[PDB]
RNA sequence: GCCUACGGCCACACCACCCUGAAAGUGCCUGAUCUCGUCUGAUCUCAGAAGCGAUACAGGGUCGGGCCUGGUUAGUACCUGGAUGGGAGACCGCCUGGGAAUACCAGGUGUCGUAGGCU
RNA sequence: UGGAGCAGAAGGGCAAAAGCUCGCUUGAUCUUGAUUUUCAGUAUGAAUACAGACCGUGAAAGCGGGGCCUCACGAUCCUUC
RNA sequence: CCGUCGCAGUUUUAUCCGGUAAAGCGAAUGAUUAGAGGUACCUAUUCUCAAACUUUAAAUGGGUAAGAAGCCCGGCUCGCUGGCUUGGAGCCGGGCGUGGAAUGCGAGCACGCCUAGUGGGCCACUUUUGGUAAGCAGAAC
């Protein structure tokens, strides 16, 4: 196919595959958790992801390159059941290629590819495991930049896991019975339901 | 090139609000609409007889003709260079009184009773609109308490 | 731009290196602001005047 | 299993129609068909009927509609013709007759064309509309509003709305729905239009079940006979009704009755007894484990 | 031997060059389109207008 | 209080033929022997290959008793069942249904012009005040401690006839 | 306090469930001679008043759903105008002004007019 | 709460409606002018709101001079009615 | 001359119009990831999106209004309207400038009458379409 200079920038409109855009190929990113998925909140209390600086196009070829260069760190350093590696970008803008060049009439191509457009600050691929697995995932995040283009950073959150709670007050609110787990998340419990469900808490 | 089709363009603009389906309530039949007065116009999808154009949404006239639950409206249509006075036939599901009008007929009966009232005592009395003047000179006590302080906060990733 | 440029004829500013006075209030700030990049304006003494 | 269609999203998108629809009471569709004063008319009062019938009673209202709601002109009912003689049956075609007459005979008084419109004094039961007299003031123009009932040949809306016209309003209509229009001849029979207004029907009944069964009779009449209310009487108590109506059409209330104004439902609790509601819930239901 | 096909950018100008100017506005503006019912009762209301001058002379007195 | 005696709405009979003409018109005599009243055709909604049915054709016919004679045409119908209806008759609207696999036990007797039809006896049941739901002018719900349920369907049906229900 | 008939605004009014309801009213309810309409007086129209508050209806309740309002998100995103600003670019900062929306949290839950009527 | 249908493409609109069914019908009729849209503000096509007739329908208020709205069409000359 | 008409590629005030950016999809349509609970579905969550999706929703922007062609008092005409001077519109007499936002400015005559040239454009900020891209092609301002 074309290097991915020719479909690096987000210059068209968001082009979805819809009834209008048919015929379009199947991306090449089908799987995106990866690891021990089926585990615990409590399991993989630390999460780091790889942060994006760029406002550009990720090919759905890029994301696969990059989902196995992560993988197979984690797999070698951590185990095969240690981590939890969850791709946050699913390709949906296709790409168009126009035909093999009467120039220019009717210039409107068919279905290349899918990228998926990210934003600056966007987080591309998030890893979960242990404390003390923190230095290989930086590095499993490092190795997989290489598969990708433009400038991405890595950053350790200060969430518990996947949830949306930070590390400080996940503890509080188990204790409290405001988070309860539903296997790789938790639930918030809010104080604004009927009675019975509290009960059944309790 | 676009087609000239009547309704072309306007999905949105003639649709009805989100929950506000259904049949048109009455007191929009029961508003009188006398020859000069200010009306708004804003097409009503519910109802397709006597519609406005795609130009003249949220465009404002004067009423010259009443009929039978329709009304003729003078509105200014610029094209080129040449505002026209448009004479439309709408009817009254497509229309609302502007309350600028009436606010306006509101400070002439407020002007004419305050120049009135200020002429029995004597007194004058203002009338004209002003601007926002710049604030005229005040004191500001703190309470005793200090400024709060404030500085920029450092960055979080 | 025509909406600039017909702000400085309001306050007859029509050449480089004129000034007017402007009485101060919300419809006259409003209209220093659409044309700040072609103005100087700023608040006289009595010795200016 | 199935999916809850009456899930959290479908109360999020749902729009409710008007209370009026709601509660089954008004028909939009027609009201505006009815009610709308032509916008060349400005202001100009659509006067229209509302007859009503319910279990026991015969509402025959004259409103025209304003934003702020209808305004009722005049309100006569049922349940005052004891006042004219009539004691039972106030929810029959003979009753609707002079609920109907009575609200005609109201209004004209309360707008002083009582002298100069007055319909027909003597009941023939047989087509007619009111003419205006050059020099006098116009008849009352109105319209019936018969509601949500199945406007067929007998419905007592037309009872009222014959009652009305014969009173001196000038009300459009026909003598299609009247009882005694033969659909098949597509012709209308007077005489038998009469009997439904006096109550004939209701005699030729009260008559059938003394030659047939008195425990039937006395369960269908018994406060017809409570009253001493025979089937050789009806013709004659409407007839007094009749013209007891035309006389003193006006309407007298009670000047007021002072109560203690004593509240019977319950208050609704405030913001601090459902918290604290809620606070004693939690420390039972803790207490109990 | 293609050419250009739609522009409106030179157009603003050419509008404003001249202003773009509304109709002056007249007291006693046409009255075409009106209902013919409401004008026929409306120039009768003028035809007969004169036959009350001689009461709009008398009440005229009055104050 | 009595505004809660579960009574018979109305008894719904059902005589769904395969097909049209002459099978169909012998089926609209027997329901007229059996109710004493004109059935009602009811035309296929859809077309079906395999039934062999067409669209808007008369395919079954059906009545419905109120009065007295309602609970005539049951005692009938239940006669010939033995008075015994499965649980899972009863629905969990309150109302039941059981089929008969011939009209001869009915009460018809047996002619060699007519064939032999299969009827579908479904009970409605109801307390007084159910017609509120029906109404046009201020129609509104029966209410959730006015509805039948299933078990007080078949408790009526174990008192006012005796009836035995099979697990 | 409450109920009718007609309504205006059309969920703060709806939905589920539970509790309670004076008096009148409303409704249920009782019949099919006439009016009228159905396969069937269930609906509809008509006739009526033995029965009760079961339901409808109204009021109240639910750490109720929804809805409504406000807070928060947030001066965040976005944006007018400006620069011989940065950067290979993608884009980003600043100047001048304008300024959001979910999640989350809190509060509220019909109201008004006309006429007649009940405590 | 329309998740169906409304002849068709799509969009909009629509629930005791504009859908479905039924019984009466021919406002898809005869006319004058004004107005909207494409517009040069010319024509055509298609629309809007009246008025004067003559009718349909409904108990009536009303509604209807084609299709729920946005497409579904044609100058001079000539022939024909 | 002040003053008053009249005017404006501009603000202010008052009041309307819109569905773009952004946002949302634990809300509808469509697309889409992973577990969990109850019994392949079903409930509660979760990941990622729309140009021909949207509950929401700007900035900029569009329309109108900011008085004497008005206000107020008292009458007249009508064949329209009609329970009733009841509307409606027209007309007549009398009374009332504090001209009833800021700023600038002379306007009007279908911006009169006749009228040449032009009807190959091109470029830039921003917005934006096809195209890998183009000193490419095509738009808005
Ligand atoms: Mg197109
Ligand atoms: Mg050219
Ligand atoms: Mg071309
Ligand atoms: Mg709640
Ligand atoms: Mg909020
Ligand atoms: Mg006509
Ligand atoms: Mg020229
Ligand atoms: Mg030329
Ligand atoms: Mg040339
Ligand atoms: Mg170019
Ligand atoms: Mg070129």
């Amino acid at each position: 196919r074309r290097p991915a200079r020719c479909y690096r920038y987000c210059k068209n409109k968001p082009y979805p595959k819809s009834r209008f855009c048919r015929g379009v190929p199947d991306p090449k990113i089908r799987i995106f958790d990866l690891g021990r998925k089926k585990a615990k909140v409590d399991e993989f209390p630390l999460c780091g992801h790889m942060v994006s600086d760029e406002y550009e196009q990720l090919s759905s070829e890029a994301l696969e390159a990059a989902r196995i260069c992560a993988n197979k760190y984690m797999v070698k350093s951590c185990g095969k059941d240690g981590f939890h590696i969850r791709v946050r970008l699913h390709p949906f803008h296709v790409n168009r290629i126009n035909k093999m060049l009467t120039g220019m009439r009717g210039a409107f191509g068919k279905p290349q590819g899918t990228v998926a457009r990210v934003n600056i600050g966007q987080v591309i691929m998030s890893i979960r495991t242990k404390t003390q697995n923190k230095e290989h995932v930086i590095e499993a995040l490092r190795r997989a930049k290489f598969k990708f283009p433009g400038r991405q950073k890595i950053h350790i959150s200060k969430k518990f896991g996947f949830t949306k709670f930070n590390a400080d007050i996940f503890e509080s609110m188990l204790a409290e019975k405001r988070l309860i787990p539903d296997g790789c998340g938790v639930k918030y419990i809010p104080n604004r339901g009927p009675l019975d469900k509290w009960r059944a808490i309790h | 090139t676009n087609t000239r089709g009547k309704r072309r363009g306007t999905r949105y603009m003639f649709s009805r609000p989100f929950r506000k389906h259904g049949a048109v309530p009455l007191s929009t039949y029961m508003r009188i609409y006398k020859k000069g007065d200010i009306v708004d116009i804003k097409g009503m999808g519910t109802i397709q007889k006597g519609m406005p154009h795609k130009c003249y949404h949220g465009k404002t006239g004067r009423v010259y003709n009443v009929t039978q639950h329709a009304v003729g409206i003078i509105v200014n249509k610029q094209l080129r260079g040449q505002i026209l006075a448009k004479r439309i036939n709408v009817r009254v599901e497509h229309i609302r009184h502007s309350k600028s009008r009436d606010s306006f007929l509101q400070r002439v009966k407020e002007n004419e009773r305050k120049k009135k009232e200020a002429k029995e005592k004597g007194i004058w009395v203002e009338l004209k609109r002003q601007p926002a003047q710049p604030r005229e000179a005040h004191f500001v006590r703190t309470g005793g308490v200090e400024p709060q302080l404030l500085e920029p906060i450092p960055y979080e990733f | 731009s025509p909406k600039v440029r017909k702000v400085l004829q309001l306050l007859r500013l029509r050449q480089i290196f004129n000034g007017t006075f402007v009485k101060l209030n919300k419809a006259s700030i409003n209209m220093l602001r659409l044309a700040e990049p072609y103005i100087a304006w700023g608040y006289p003494n009595l010795k200016s005047v | 299993f199935v999916k809850v269609v009456k899930n959290k999203a479908y109360f999020k998108r749902y729009q409710v129609k008007f209370r009026r629809r709601r509660e089954g009471k008004t028909d939009y569709y027609a009201r505006k068909r009815l009610v709308i004063q032509d916008k060349n008319k400005y202001n100009t009062p659509k006067y229209r009927m509302i007859v009503r019938v319910t279990n026991r009673d015969i509402i025959c209202q004259i409103a025209y509609a304003r934003i702020e709601g209808d305004m009722i002109v005049c309100a006569a009912y049922a349940h005052e013709l004891p006042k004219y003689g009539v004691k039972v049956g106030l929810t029959n075609y003979a009753a609707a007759y002079c609920t109907g007459l009575l609200l005609a005979r109201r209004l004209l008084n309360k707008f002083g064309l009582d002298k100069v419109y007055e319909g027909q004094v003597e009941v023939t039961g047989d087509e007619y509309n009111v003419e205006s007299v050059d020099g006098e003031p116009g008849a009352f123009t109105c319209y019936l509003d018969a509601g949500l009932t199945r406007t067929t040949t007998g419905n007592k809306v037309f009872g009222a709305l014959k009652g009305a016209v014969d009173g001196g309003l000038s009300i459009p209509h026909s003598t299609k729905r009247f009882p005694g229009y033969d659909s098949e001849s597509k012709e209308f029979n007077a005489e038998v239009h009469r009997k439904h207004i006096f109550g004939l029907n209701i005699a030729e009944y009260m008559r059938l079940l003394i030659e047939e069964d008195e425990d039937a009779y006395k369960k269908q009449f018994s406060q017809y006979i409570k009253n001493g209310v025979a089937a050789d009487q009806l013709e004659d108590i409407y007839k007094k009704a009749h013209a007891g109506i035309r006389e003193n059409p006006v309407h007298e209330k009670k000047p007021k009755k002072e109560v203690k104004k004593k509240r019977w439902n319950r208050a609704k609790l405030s913001l601090e007894q459902k918290k604290d509601r809620v606070a004693q819930k939690k420390a039972s239901f803790l207490r109990a484990q | 031997a293609k050419s250009k096909n739609h522009t409106t950018h030179n157009q603003s100008r050419k509008w404003h060059r001249n202003g773009i100017k509304k109709p002056k506005s007249q007291r006693y503006e046409s009255l075409k389109g009106v209902d013919p019912k409401f004008m026929r009762n409306m120039r009768f209301a003028k035809k007969h207008n004169k036959k009350g001058f001689k009461k709009m002379l008398a009440n005229n007195a009055k104050n | 209080n009595p505004m809660r005696e579960l009574r018979i709405r109305k008894l719904c009979l059902n005589i769904c033929v395969g097909e049209s003409g002459d099978r169909l018109t012998r089926a609209a005599k027997v329901l007229e022997q059996l109710t004493g009243q004109t059935p009602v055709f009811s035309k296929a909604r859809y077309t079906v290959r395999s039934f062999g049915i067409r669209r808007n054709e008369k395919i079954a016919v059906h009545c419905t008793v109120r009065g007295a004679k309602a609970e005539e045409i049951l005692e009938k119908g239940l006669k010939v069942r033995e008075y015994e209806l499965r649980k899972n008759n009863f629905s969990d609207t309150g109302n039941f249904g059981f089929g008969i696999q011939e009209h001869i036990d009915l009460g018809i007797k047996y002619d060699p012009s007519i064939g032999i039809y299969g009827l579908d006896f479904y009970v409605v049941l109801g307390r007084p005040g159910f017609s509120i739901a029906d109404k046009k002018r201020k129609r509104g719900v029966i209410g959730s401690k006015h509805r039948i349920g299933k078990e007080e369907a078949m408790r009526w049906f174990q008192q006012k006839y005796d009836g035995i229900i099979l697990p």
